């Protein structure tokens, strides 16, 4: 999904993902017993990503992270 | 002697046609079809422009033609067919427009940096079209044609606005069935004629206000104009070659978050915006 | 202008007995459903009246159940639910916003009828109640905000389980507002009438 | 004597307007029988693809005779 | 016979109406080109009147755009 | 309708009180359609016919009840 | 005598539909109308189906006298 969901908003993948913090996406961001609600969670990650590395940029190659949910 | 006799054959029916009929229906034929060139079109186009000068040539005195394909004839020239202004692809340009226009609930307009920075970015035509529509969902009043329109001004791009307060039929989405005259397009063709491109940008409001109990659904139809690859596939009954609708963007106004279509609740971003304070909207008046 | 047509100011409108500001969010425009109920020694037996549909009576039963364990707050006997027959007028009876979001509002109405002392206007409400009692955070919390001060309410009541979606709202909104939050059922009736019981 | 002139007149203009429509409308009724035959139909198949064939040879710029034929 | 007779009678009608036919669209006639002049000078309603001027000049009771121009 | 002509004479323009609620098309409004026999002047243009000038004062009498034969 | 009188009127009309007019939708009534006279029906049937074949023959764009006569 974040292969398929960053490859299709414009994006090349430039900027990564862990994993710890989707765990807590699939647990706080998406209460439903499906899995779509978790691709539009992870759209709003191409989206601040975007806007985040687009709208001045603290780090170039960056990777997001659990301490920052709340902050994406 | 092929060109000599091709020459004399369109100057003959283009002299006895203004010779008989008004003018070429009030000089609007010759005006047409020279307006037909002047605008860019698609091939597709000049052979519709030329059957709809057929179905006006068979009769610009007589059948309901010689007005309904005239107008019609109107319509494939009055949309300019091939015409795109030099949009700017920018962002902090719309960050000070929206800045100039006032104060705004702001909440929204992170969503549309949001959005924008995604439009910035490079997979595709020119980015990869997979997104919400971002819905404007509330009341009437608030600024959904004045963050539109400045939205509008800070990518500079035709602005217009098309309420759709209780379409009945497909046939305001398209066309009626035209081959009587009083069949007319849809407002949202009334629009894009307006418009002196192919490619603007809109507002879409009162959407939620729409009711459809007959043969032709609207709200298919408005299916058939809302999703990407098929505006540019898109025909009236009025029209019969697709207009190229398909580079837009798009905000929508709303005003329930539950009677607008499930159907057309996929694909959507919901931009509560509520009623402004106080103080937002004494200043707001106070300086605009 | 002309005559006003409406009051000078939403921030006295003459606090009665049972008006229950309802901030619903309408279609066109955002309304305070300001629904009555009274109170009367009756039967029991819940009126459903003023175009009641499937979940708001039973958001009033959730209301007497909570009311039923929390008598004492709106001056409530221990019987008084079998000899009580309430009833209600809903402009718009058919919901609009198609969810209970004037729940607590419809639990307002109920209460302010059963203390037979005012709830206070002017500071308008949106929620909705649960079988224990509680305030479940609301979708479109904004929305419900700006309702109210759309219409000049200064005090807007939200869940407090919400305080999440508080920091993301903007700082140019709730300087105008208080938005006092709250988790059950019991404070936000307690509050939204002076004289509780 | 005006009758019959406007008669005469609306005649010409019909019959070259006929010629008009003949030669601007073309190499789209062809594409419908070029995808009739690249497509392995059954006989009882093919012989519904000449019928909707002879439900075209109609006016069909905006009529609609053979235009619904023609999408068909 | 019934289609023809009547075509024929209401060709009469119309005859009768333009050489003893003194009310008709013949009896404006003379106010048109009495009045072409008294049309303003801005553009849009001088267009219109000298557009007017010659798609009228036809006959004002059995001809179809000379009964439009004529009224307008 | 004193009302209005008291308007018009109180502004020195021309009151003409015209017939628009219970027209079955655009046709006595916007004049019915061009090209082809079956108009009628609009009563709003009768009524600037009817005033001499580039500013007049025109009534559109009782537009409560409106009904119209045209697709629009 | 009388029967084939008026049958004979019939295929004769429908050939008139057959030619030219929409080629009577490639014959479509004729088939409804050769299998009425070919399965053998009760009388009240076949009044009905000759008086439904009567009300055939019109336009077909929709219609109750030609569509649901032919789902009829
Ligand atoms: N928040 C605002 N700040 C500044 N100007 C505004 C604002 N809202 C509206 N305007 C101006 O007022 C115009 C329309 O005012 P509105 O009352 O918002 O009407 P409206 O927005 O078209 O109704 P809706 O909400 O779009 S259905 C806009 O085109 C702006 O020129």
């Amino acid at each position: 999904l974040w292969p398929k969901q960053v490859r299709e908003s414009g994006m090349e993948g430039r900027i990564e993902v862990t994993d710890a913090a989707i765990l807590r996406v699939i647990s706080e961001y998406t209460r439903e017993a499906g899995v779509r609600g978790l691709e539009r969670e992870l759209g709003k990650i191409a989206r601040k990503g975007a806007k985040f590395w687009l709208e001045g940029a603290w780090e170039g190659l960056r990777t997001i992270d659990a301490s920052d949910i709340p902050t994406y | 002697d092929t060109n000599q006799r091709e020459s004399y054959l369109r100057e003959q029916m283009k002299a006895i046609q203004k010779e008989l009929g008004g003018e070429d229906g009030l000089s609007d034929l010759e005006a047409l079809r020279k307006k037909i060139e002047e605008v860019g079109m698609p091939e597709a186009v000049k052979t519709k422009a030329l059957k709809e000068l057929d179905r006006l040539e068979r009769m610009q005195q007589g059948s309901p033609e010689a007005t309904v394909a005239r107008t019609y004839l109107d319509w494939l020239t009055e949309v300019p067919w091939s015409k795109a202004d030099p949009e700017v692809l920018d962002i902090n340009h719309t960050r000070q427009v929206l800045d100039e226009d006032h104060y705004g609930l702001k909440d929204v307009k992170e969503r549309i940096l949001e959005y924008l920075a995604v439009r910035q970015l490079t997979q595709g035509l020119d980015v990869r079209n997979k997104a919400p529509i971002l819905v404007l969902v509330g009341p009437p009043g608030v600024g959904k044609t004045s963050l539109g329109r400045s939205i509008a001004r800070s990518m500079n791009r035709k602005f217009h606005r098309i309420s759709l307060g209780g379409v009945r039929d497909e046939a305001e989405i398209r066309g009626h069935r035209r081959t009587y005259i009083g069949a007319m397009p849809g407002k949202l063709i009334h629009a894009m004629k307006q418009v002196g491109v192919i490619n603007p940008v809109i507002l879409l409001d009162e959407i939620d206000k729409m009711s459809s109990d007959w043969r032709g659904d609207p709200a298919s139809a408005m299916l058939e104009v809302l999703d990407p690859e098929q505006n540019n596939t898109f025909t009236d009954h009025y029209l019969d070659v697709p207009y190229d609708l398909s580079k837009v963007f798009f905000i929508t106004t709303a005003n329930t978050l539950q009677t607008i279509p499930r159907p057309l609740l996929d694909r959507m971003e919901v931009i509560e915006i509520p009623g402004y304070t106080n103080m937002e909207k004494q200043a707001i008046a106070r300086q605009y | 202008l002309g005559i006003p047509r409406y009051r000078p100011d939403k921030a006295e409108t003459e606090p009665q007995v049972g008006t229950a500001q309802g901030l619903a969010w309408t279609p066109v425009g955002g309304t305070l459903l300001t629904i009555e109920v009274a109170a009367v020694p009756g039967s029991g037996k819940l009126s459903l009246t003023g175009q009641l549909g499937e979940v708001m009576k039973e958001s009033a039963q959730a209301a007497l159940t909570y009311l039923r364990a929390h008598t004492q707050d709106y001056g409530l006997p221990e019987d008084f639910y079998n000899k009580v027959d309430l009833h209600v007028h809903v402009p718009d009876g058919a919901t609009p916003k198609d969810g209970p979001s004037a729940g607590i509002t419809m639990a307002t109405a109920i209460a302010s009828a059963l203390s037979r002392r005012p709830a206070r206007m002017d500071i308008a409400m949106t929620g909705e109640v649960s079988l224990r009692g509680k305030v479940m955070p609301i979708g479109g919390v904004k929305e419900k905000l700006l309702a109210a001060h759309q219409a000049g309410i200064h005090k807007i009541v939200l869940p407090k389980d919400n305080e999440a979606q508080l920091e993301e709202l903007p700082k140019e909104v709730l300087e105008g507002l208080e938005i006092k939050l709250v988790e059950d059922v019991g404070e936000v009736l307690e509050y939204l009438l002076l004289p509780e019981p």
